[PDB]
DNA sequence: TCGGTAATCACGCT
């Protein structure tokens, strides 16, 4: 009921208001290369064409 | 899963020398001299004759049209 | 590239057969009957009907609504075309919907990141009276980067890169290694059974007989290193190796053996996703959860 | 095989070489070394997944000869040296 | 520059090359792997496959069959590879094991080198039909187009003075593996035409009494193929590429200026 | 009169947003540049018009 | 109409409106057979 | 840059997210780039620094007896970024052959 | 002292 919709460790202060789901992101695995500089990053070309 | 026709490191054919190999180990002869009698020199050719499953028989009979 | 638990598999050794693994799924679309008396039949959807998924996703279906096998289904391609029954004929009257009287399209389609080819289509009837079709589509899945390997001693890792056969540090025989494992992980995790097995692969491939290695009664340690020492090699695995980029003996004796690895299903094509702007929550209008939604 | 120059200065030449790899690059490097007028010959491949066909070459001279002239005559020798060995090989399997 | 042919066998050869240097040997070695072209099946069109194996797996084995490549009829030193295609068809019906030798070729010069390779086992009533298309390619693009292997080693001499206890044990040991030994009253010289694993008792004498001296400029080469090219053509074809490859450089250099 | 690290990242932020909404640019041209990169070149030569207020 | 092939071989071309059985076998389970068209798989 | 993230490479998962508006993007570049974070606020000492091979490679370079020949000096100065002219000079120990330290 | 009741207990993903 109402008090469990407002609350309950996944309610509507932490679950949906102060932590939200976002747009324009991606998530995959990591794998080294010591040939780029210290402040660069690789990005795959599949993720690069959908952002 | 029939024998791989190459090795996995040394490019060399093997599937002609597996069914001649196993029919001479079911007589009791030691495999250390059978593989030497054929054309197997290194041990990168030789780890993939000596360890295999020949599982094509079981799956084949089960059938799917 | 093989630093901090990576590994560097050969290129030509992937490309001849190592760890080429297949992946299957299945789909279970059916034909239900509601309690009103109207039963929804599945067929080819016509252009009119409300709630159309799209067009030119229906190029693989047959007449009745079943994919004839061995077709490269990919993306969001459909699998079985389902027509549903009206669902509140008189609520809306949206200026042309009184005369149309049609149906509200629901269907089944592959999960929007995969690929592959169908294998076999089932069609039957389940207990009551209905009908349910099962379709399964496979995949080929070559081992590229990301794909987690592991031993049975606990040396997990990921393919670092995929270097060609020509640039491989090779040995004073016909040996060209496959997995150039990082040397900074063996005298840090105390896995001496890795190094005993590496001699046990070289002994039991040259001798002919697969070395027993069970706990507490297996083959002892010292008796292996004499059977290798009389078959033509140094007592500790170490061999003379020439680098492949320039070509001169590396002034050390690089260790080399045969270790049984095994591939794991934390493969990379089931992890990568990107979302620009997708379908949202009904209650809050915030994005959804999971890659399947 | 189109030479893509980058830097050009006095007694110095840096450039990219499309279509080549480690095989040719290393052979041309140490062959160049044999010329006493060549002060500095070297190459690098940068990040061999995004590019592995254009080594970056660098040739530096002492001013008594231009970098292009040094390179030119030093890749003559390799053509002549291969021409030798080949003749030897053929007339030996007999 | 000189050569010494140790042995010639079907699909193998070992020889000693003199008068060369360290950079040149790698250039010769890598060229045999990444430059020499051979023919290989590149795509297969399926009409039906009732076997126990997947479509991809049967297509994968066809690519791994070594095909004869007649070097006296096309061009192996070209920079632009010929696109001539040979069609390999098959129409069989079980039961029985299907062999590589049953594939028919539209051109008698491109056939499988080894006819005793089993491809797939077929049960009662199962049919297998496909068309294979072969084209020229290089090993650098795909491993299936590799003509064989090359391995090389230095040439060294191990000097064993007679002051080493039980030196007689090394003479018999070396003779078992075929390494030449020249003996004199002062010492013995072992020519290491192949790897020489030093037995454990003599490790403390490696450097003091027993020492290894490298012979400048001599290399022992081993070349083995799989039957797609003769064991004598290989080295000649690779040398003719190096010449052609390092001549284009001169042409391109002049164009810049 | 040196700027902090919080004021330097706000003056660029307001100037990169004006430079997208009109507001004719100073000598900043070459060949193609995203509106963020135009504000970085202007701040180096010290021709920023925008000044801070220091409450004290 | 279709041409479905069941388990334990046999052909059974019927329809799809009423019932799904095999007359000869007596079972009710069906695989749809593969067509006889030409597709194109590369060897990698 | 893998002591800040506290990661390793046994199949982990890292997520990026692009910032969009022109105020929130020029704020990301000035205040959050990697090189501003080379030292850490917990103890002052550096955090983004060398790891496993970067240490034990550096011992083999500075041992007494690490004498590189002429080809290997000239090859490695091209690979490590730097741009120097014809000055690998002056062949400090010519006792065996003309090779550097 | 002394008994009583709630209110609390990683991150992400399938
Ligand atoms: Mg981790
Ligand atoms: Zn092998
Ligand atoms: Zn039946």
């Amino acid at each position: 009921t109402l008090a469990q919709r407002l609350k309950g460790k996944e309610g509507r202060f932490r679950g949906n208001l102060s932590g939200k789901r976002v747009n324009f992101s991606a998530r995959t695995v990591i794998s080294p290369d010591p040939m780029i500089s210290i402040n660069e990053v690789g990005v795959p070309l599949a993720v690069a064409m959908e952002l | 899963m029939i024998v791989p026709v190459r090795c996995f490191t040394c490019g060399k054919v093997l599937a002609d020398k597996y069914y001649e190999f196993k029919k001479r180990v079911e007589a009791g002869e030691d495999p250390g001299k059978v593989l030497d009698d054929l054309g197997v020199e290194r041990y990168c050719c030789r780890r993939t004759l000596l360890s295999h499953v020949e599982l094509i028989d079981q799956v084949m009979v089960y059938k799917v049209y | 590239y093989n630093m901090e638990d990576a590994v560097i598999i050969n290129k030509a050794s992937i490309e001849r057969g190592l760890a080429r693994s297949t992946f299957f799924r299945t789909y279970e679309a059916e034909e239900k009957r509601y309690l009103g008396g109207q039963k929804d039949n599945f067929e080819v959807p016509s252009p009119n009907i409300q709630g159309y998924l799209g067009e030119k996703y229906y190029r693989h279906l047959d007449e009745d609504g079943l994919i004839f096998p061995e077709s490269k289904v990919e993306g969001k391609d459909v699998l079985v075309g389902r027509t549903s029954p009206p669902r509140f004929i008189e609520e809306q009257s949206s200026l042309g919907s009184m005369v149309l009287q049609g149906r509200r399209e629901t269907s089944v389609t592959v999960r929007p990141s995969e690929k592959g080819v169908v294998d076999k289509v089932i069609v039957t009837e389940t207990g009551d009276g209905t009908k349910l079709v099962k379709v399964t589509v496979r995949d080929l899945r070559i081992p590229e980067l990301g794909d987690k390997f592991a031993s049975r001693h606990g040396q997990k890792g990921v393919i670092g890169l995929i270097v060609p056969q020509e640039d491989m540090p090779w040995t004073e025989s016909g040996i060209v290694p496959d997995l150039i494992v990082n040397p900074h992980g063996i005298p840090s995790r105390m896995t001496v059974g890795q190094l005993i097995e590496a001699i046990g692969g070289k002994v039991a491939s040259l001798t002919g007989r697969r070395v027993d290695g069970t706990a507490f009664i297996g083959e002892p340690e010292e008796k292996l290193r004499k059977e290798l020492e009389e078959l033509g090699f140094k007592h500790s695995g170490r061999e003379i190796m020439y680098d492949g980029i320039t070509g001169r003996r590396l002034e050390a004796d690089i260790f080399i053996g045969v270790i049984y690895y095994q591939r794991l299903h934390h493969m990379v094509a089931d992890k990568m996703h990107a979302r620009s702007r997708g379908p949202v929550q009904v209650l809050t209008k915030q994005p959804t959860e999971g890659r399947a939604r | 095989m189109r030479i893509e120059v980058i830097r050009r200065e006095e007694n110095l030449l840096e450039f990219y070489l499309e279509g080549e790899d480690h095989t040719f690059a290393n052979l041309l490097t140490e062959t160049l070394h044999e010329n006493e007028h060549v002060t500095f010959a070297g190459y690098t491949i940068e990040h061999p997944i995004t590019m592995a066909r254009k080594p970056r070459f660098k040739v530096v001279t002492d001013g008594k000869i231009t970098p292009e002239k040094a390179l030119e005559e030093a890749a003559q020798k390799i053509f002549d040296r291969a021409r030798e060995v080949l003749e030897a090989w053929k007339a030996a399997i007999e | 520059v000189e050569f010494k042919i140790l042995e010639k066998r079907p699909d193998s050869i070992k020889f000693i090359v003199s008068g060369v240097d360290v950079p040149f040997a790698n250039a010769l070695r890598r060229t045999i792997l990444s430059e020499v072209p051979t023919f290989a099946v590149d795509e297969v069109e399926f009409l039906e496959n009732d076997s126990a194996l997947f479509d991809e797996i049967i297509a994968h084995r066809l690519a791994m069959i070594p095909l004869t490549t007649p070097h006296e009829r096309f061009s192996l030193d070209a920079l632009e590879l010929d696109d001539y295609t040979v069609t390999l068809s098959l129409e069989a019906e079980g039961p029985g094991m299907v062999y590589s030798g049953d594939l028919k070729s539209s051109d008698g010069d491109v056939k499988p080198a080894n006819p005793n390779i089993p491809i797939v086992k077929l049960a009662e009533g199962q049919r297998l039909t496909f068309n294979a298309y072969a084209r020229l390619g290089r090993g650098k693009d795909h491993a299936k187009w590799q003509p064989g292997f090359v391995y090389y080693k230095y040439l060294t001499k191990i000097h064993v003075s007679k002051d080493v206890p039980d030196w007689e044990e090394l003479k018999e040991l070396a003779e078992r593996r075929g390494l030449p030994v020249e003996e004199s009253d002062e010492e013995i010289v072992i020519t290491t035409i192949k790897a020489f694993y030093l037995p454990r008792k003599f490790e403390e004498h490696m450097g003091k009494g027993i020492r290894e001296e490298i012979v400048p400029g001599s290399f022992v080469f081993t070349v083995e193929t799989n039957g797609e090219l003769p064991v004598e053509e290989i080295v000649s074809i690779a040398l003719k590429i190096l010449m052609r490859k390092s001549d284009r450089f001169i042409n391109e250099l002049h164009k810049l200026a | 009169f040196r700027y902090t690290r919080f004021e330097k990242a706000r003056i660029i932020g307001a100037r990169a947003l004006q430079i997208a909404m009109g507001a004719p640019v100073l000598i900043d041209v070459p060949e193609g540049i995203t509106p963020l990169q135009a504000a970085l070149l202007e701040f180096e030569k010290g021709v920023i018009p925008i000044t801070v207020i220091r409450p004290s | 109409y279709r041409c479905a092939k069941c388990g334990k071989e046999v052909e059974l071309d019927l329809a799809t409106a009423r019932e799904v059985r095999c007359p000869y076998c007596g079972s009710k389970i069906l695989y749809k057979p593969r067509p006889r068209v030409a597709r194109r798989v590369k060897a990698i | 840059v893998c002591p800040p993230y506290n990661a390793d490479f046994d199949g982990d998962e890292m997520n990026l997210h692009v910032p969009q508006t022109e105020e929130a993007q020029a704020e990301a570049k000035i205040l959050m780039e990697v090189q501003n974070h080379i030292i850490s606020p917990r103890y002052g000492g550096p955090l983004i620094a060398g790891i496993q091979d970067h240490i034990s490679g550096g011992y083999l370079l500075t041992r007494e007896g690490a004498y590189f020949t002429r080809y290997e000096v000239e090859q490695m100065l091209m690979f490590a970024g730097m741009d120097v002219n014809e000055l690998p000079e002056p062949d400090k120990y010519e006792n065996g052959e003309p090779l550097w330290s």
